[PDB]
């Protein structure tokens, strides 16, 4: 009924953050990202994370980060975590230089796709926008 | 036999489809600060949904948006947790 | 308060 | 004082976003199936999100896909958990 | 303070929607199998404590009516709310019998300022439906 | 089996 977490490494830990974005995207910068970042690098690293943190990356870099990952050997790893700090709109997160899929980004890690991730916990944090709306709250 | 390729992702968005998130320059984003405070005390005795459902508590309770603009204030937020995990998980043992 |  | 509105929700998908659901004709729907035998044997016990992980589990690993057209052959099945809830939820007590 | 508050006169109202036909101009075939699902469904959350009701082969126009008028109930006396969707669908939307409907206008009745009796306490819905074409080849 |  739990996941076996007997495993040598709990898993590895990408912390994308996405603070300046290319004037081109007209996005503003994130200030107090960082404080962010680094109270997660903290909290992941003392579950047992190997922690290791990305900073204002382009829409090609995020894929190619979360691709290598997933085609990394996880044989010895419990399981796997990657963080999202940035700029979003439903379904796409942003990069320094545009927009880019969330599905994109966690599809090298399918069972079909990740064989030493198989039957192993892959967990997404996302911390960005997925629309325009605002809750106006009740009572 | 089979396993779907779907299966045991997990997704902790900070908010809900269609909807914003709040960040405040000083402290940072309300789901990370509420993220970090439950995982930093409960992080290896409690079930990752568990741990997620009291974060979803505290950015719906302790927080609330103070700005200048009437278009920014009073204003609220709920996290939104997607779970296709097949078991429970715990950090730790 | 700033909006991501 | 405030809550989000779009607060306490709670989603149980069959399946994942973009992806079909499977239905035997003879014995019902998968998801169904499982939930309720899941809720027969836990529901007053078990946590809403650790009845629907088992169910997850059980949708993924008991099910398998069967037809003579090769296009529904040997196809399988994840649900999806979308929780905005707040606080543990038990059916009894 | 980290459970639901479960101490009410009645546990909930259980609404079941039971779509199995549908108008042959939204080109969806007879879902074969759906009454077992609603039996097992009914039975079940009676026995958790539900006040359950089914309906049957509903219009979009009936799902919306009907879904409105149970937010606009008074849920004072409830700990909880749950309904049940069983139907073809599409991604973000759900068949009635005469065509589609976006899931989200359907649960939108329940939000927190618009069901007030149902403030703080939790609105489950369940969901058998299609929300695309895609299909899971496994793996192993 | 069939799809919904």
């Amino acid at each position: 009924y739990q996941y076996n977490m007997n495993f040598e490494k709990l898993g590895k830990c990408i912390i994308i953050n996405n603070k300046n974005f290319d004037k081109v995207t007209g996005m503003g910068v994130r200030n107090g990202t960082d404080k962010d970042a680094e109270a997660l690098f903290k909290c992941f690293r003392s579950l047992g994370f190997d922690v290791i943190v990305y900073n204002d990356c382009s829409c090609a870099k995020m894929q190619d980060l979360l691709k290598k990952a997933s085609e990394e050997d996880h044989t010895n790893a419990a399981c796997f975590a990657c963080i999202l700090l940035s700029h979003g709109e439903e379904n796409v997160i942003y990069g320094k230089d545009g927009v880019t899929p969330i599905k994109d980004l966690t599809a090298h890690f399918r069972g079909d796709r990740c064989k030493t991730l198989l039957e192993k916990p892959k967990l997404f944090f996302i911390q960005a926008c997925r629309g325009t709306e605002l809750d106006d709250g009740i009572q | 036999y089979k396993i779907p390729v779907e299966a045991d992702f997990l997704f902790a968005y900070s908010t809900v489809p269609g909807y914003a998130s709040m960040r405040n320059p000083g402290r940072g984003s309300w789901f990370v600060q509420a993220l970090c405070s439950i995982l930093e005390e409960h992080g290896k005795d409690l079930e990752i949904m568990q741990i997620l459902t009291r974060v979803n508590d505290r950015v719906a309770r302790h927080f609330e948006s103070q700005s200048d603009d009437p278009h920014f204030h009073e204003k609220k937020q709920i996290p939104c947790v997607v779970s296709m995990l097949t078991k429970e998980l715990y950090f730790s043992q | 308060v700033e909006i991501x």
